[PDB]
């Protein structure tokens, strides 16, 4: 029951997801914008 | 980085040989990298995790799925008879 | 990243519309436009997210003397994409010299699509090679796009003019065309006409509706191409990595089509790489030696299969090496397209840069050098003699295919320190 | 390992496509080749498995004067074999001279069949002797097989030209093709025409269509004897081991068919030995001794029933010896065959050494050597004419079919340590 109602609301599985996708199409565009530094350069790129 | 620096470039034909001789190598490896193991061990552990029931078991799968993909894209030790070899490519 | 298409010629514009038909049935659209409830994706890589919730391809749409092009306008898939831009033969030098007069307004159609999309990755040309509506006008048009934008890719989807055919001006078309194709385009993906005329008389028995057939079959080579772009995956969601292994220098890059179902109207990875493997599940038809190739596959691909299909292959030794250097078959995997129809449910194409179209190529030289030593199938074109009267152009179209031919055969070689 | 088959000239193109189509209905396969559900086998000895999953026989397809080849291509059975190797009479001159002036481009034909499989083991010639459209080709092409392939074995499966008959010609022919198979070949499977026949008329009351069931005979028996290699033994899985035990020396490697039903249209090996025992239930009809006997059985075999007949043949002594050493009929055992039909249960062939053939085979040179002697049976020929006018070759092949016949004879004694 506790690990239903950990699948249904706090998904675990969900965080899981966004975790491998934060490295591996998407971040490739990304840092190769940076080919062509600084700590708060990358926040404002990150946040585009 | 080493991917996208070897593909990006537009003596005479000749260094488009070189090119080939470097980007294969590195391409190849990349598709070890990902799918051999990132992957398959990935396809693996979705199902064992769906069938954990327990809050003690879902530590340890996890620990046990990072621990063996860490051994494989090694880091563990043996840095300098691995890890050397793929930084030089880098300045390559 | 954006995928800007260009159809220009009858011929062209009928791939092109049978290939909008396929991605507007692949996606969910309707033929308005309206989006579906299906619906790990893209469509923004042909289509623009345009302004009345149509996503609208950002197509060129060209017209010379228009008849099947008619047909395309009272169509419901004309209410899928149409930015009006249609703006108006059986030669070269007429279609070349017709592009020529009025370059500007169509370079400004061209310059409106370019600021449509927010990025851009390469221009795709529907194109018929000697079609005589796409002929001269094509080959002038890549000019126009390879001189004013050197930054971007230019793409040439080209058949070989082979259909068991009178034209007889055909050779000197085809090989001015492939003159610029060779000077004036970054990579050319080729098929034959008779190749696929002879896989369609055997998988069925038609004979007269060949050219429809043939439509669908490029049309589902080039969804098949581009799905690794439309879908988001880990390596070629861009041109230019999937035109980057193929091709190891500036004059080999010419493209061989293969996919390993020759039908769509259970399988393992492995069964279909040996199927792949052999020259006659190949739709283009001394030592002849691949210089790269490279399959994407697509279904429900047990990634163990890959791993022990790519061990037989090796020792099986079934694909034809590169001899300086490693350049081989490449595995990559692409994701399941929803509403496609199931058969084949592991499908897998394949494109590759062989040398066997060398022999092609010096077949369409030969009846080039029958023809021009003969000296009577010139015909005395009009706007042949008032291009060039003195016809240097087949000379140097002539010699740049020739040299062609040479680094063919050069990097043919144990030694590619020897060139052509 | 694998077997690539040569069919060639109407009667052994007969020959193979009954053979090819009996190994179709025998293994799980349809006339396309599409696999069955029941099927400790092998399907890699006569097939590829080839690349439209029909299991495609390595068979050259050759003809001269298509007649009833015409009939193989509108057939079923051409979805199952056709490499598309099919490349263009009634004397051994003619037919030796028309191989000679093509031999590379068919040549090229045994070469990429050769480098279709991946191992070889021999080549097996579906030949017929006198036969006029495989005659004088055949010869030809067994010397260019094994001049071209020394690590190679050849196996010629040949018939004895006697079916009761105008041509006159014919001992010059046979004469001169058993000066190449004596020469050319390592192992020869000779059949009498005459004893199949008298069989035929027995079992059956049939007088005119003899051929065609001679065809089925021949099917039966080469389906019969490589029974052993398509499916895994513990020996004679390759040619090579059934083929060592019954020749003794390369002068004397013609082998005498038998098998132990003439019939398919209970038992037990002990009656089976001693049916087969005798020389009318042979299919190839002084002191005259067996060299070495082969049985190799296929059934519902109790192991002890092979101890107690071979027990029985030893002290019975029913089979003929050989004085100059051990020799002797040797007991093998197979699989019984997935889809054949269910009679005789227990059934056993045999390849046997005799000497008893130097007398069929003196009989034709006593044909030849009376023609010869009488000089008005050559028919003057232009094509014999024109090969050797000085007509040499019949006299080289008259010494060493006399040489054979006095090794024969020698072979008989007790001491083989005098020659001939």
């Amino acid at each position: 029951n506790l690990m239903q109602t950990l699948k249904k609301d706090y998904r675990l599985v969900e965080y899981l997801q966004a975790m491998r996708n934060f490295f591996l199409d998407t971040m490739y565009d990304f840092y190769t914008s940076i080919f062509d530094q600084n700590v708060s350069f990358l926040n404002v790129q990150l946040q585009e | 980085w080493a991917k996208y620096s070897l593909d990006v470039l537009l003596q005479i034909h000749r260094m488009f040989l070189l090119r080939v001789k470097l980007m294969h190598f590195v391409n190849s490896l990349h598709n070890y990298i990902m799918t051999r193991i990132l992957h398959s061990t990935g396809l693996e552990f979705q199902h064992q995790v769906e069938e954990a029931k327990d809050l003690d078991q879902l530590i340890k799968i996890h620990y046990r799925y990072l621990s063996t993909i860490h051994d494989r894209c090694l880091l563990r030790e043996k840095v300098s008879f691995v890890k050397e070899a793929i930084m030089k490519v880098l300045n390559l | 990243r954006e995928i800007i298409t260009l159809q220009l010629g009858q011929c062209g514009n009928q791939i092109g519309f049978e290939f909008w038909k396929q991605l507007c049935a692949e996606h969910g659209i309707s033929p308005e436009g309206i989006v579906e409830e299906f619906a790990t994706d893209r469509k923004d890589v042909f289509f623009y997210q345009a302004d009345d919730e149509h996503y609208i391809p950002r197509a060129v749409l060209l017209d010379l003397e228009p008849r099947v092009i008619h047909s395309i306008l009272n169509s419901p898939y004309a209410k899928l994409y149409n930015p009006e831009n249609i703006y108006l033969g059986n030669n070269w030098a007429s279609g070349f010299s017709q592009g020529e007069k009025i370059h500007e307004d169509i370079f400004d159609i061209i310059d409106r699509e370019a600021d449509g999309s927010d990025s851009l990755e390469g221009f795709v040309l529907c194109h018929s090679i000697a079609g005589g509506t796409g002929s001269g006008l094509g080959s002038y048009l890549l000019e126009r796009l390879n001189d004013r934008y050197p930054k971007k890719l230019v793409q040439t989807y080209s058949v070989f003019p082979n259909q068991d055919e009178d034209v007889v001006v055909q050779p000197y078309n085809s090989l001015l065309t492939l003159k610029r194709l060779t000077q004036n385009a970054d990579c050319v993906v080729v098929l034959d006409n008779t190749a696929l005329n002879r896989i369609a008389t055997d998988r069925l028995h038609i004979q007269n509706p060949s050219f429809s057939q043939i439509n669908q079959l490029v049309s589902t080579i080039m969804s098949a191409s581009t799905t690794t772009l439309r879908y988001p995956g880990y390596m070629n969601n861009d041109l230019i990595g999937l035109i980057a292994s193929l091709i190891p220098t500036p004059r080999l890059h010419f493209l061989m089509t293969g996919y390993t179902p020759l039908t769509t109207d259970k399988t393992t990875v492995l069964d279909v790489m040996r199927r792949l493997l052999q020259p006659k599940n190949v739709m283009v038809s001394t030592n002849h030696c691949y210089i790269a190739i490279l399959n994407i596959i697509q279904g429900e691909v047990d990634p163990t299969q890959v791993h022990k299909s790519l061990q037989r292959i090796r020792e099986r030794k079934l694909a034809n090496f590169i001899p300086w250097g490693p350049a081989s078959i490449q595995v990559a995997l692409s994701r399941k397209s929803p509403y496609l129809p199931s058969a084949h449910r592991v499908s897998g194409l394949m494109m590759a840069n062989h040398t066997s179209i060398s022999s092609l190529f010096e077949r369409t030289c030969r009846q080039y050098d029958k023809l021009r030593k003969r000296e009577a199938f010139l015909e005395q074109f009009r706007k042949e003699d008032m291009f060039k009267d003195n016809f240097d152009e087949m000379d140097t179209s002539r010699e740049i295919v020739q040299q062609l031919i040479d680094e063919y055969h050069a990097a043919t070689r144990p030694d590619y320190i020897s060139w052509g």
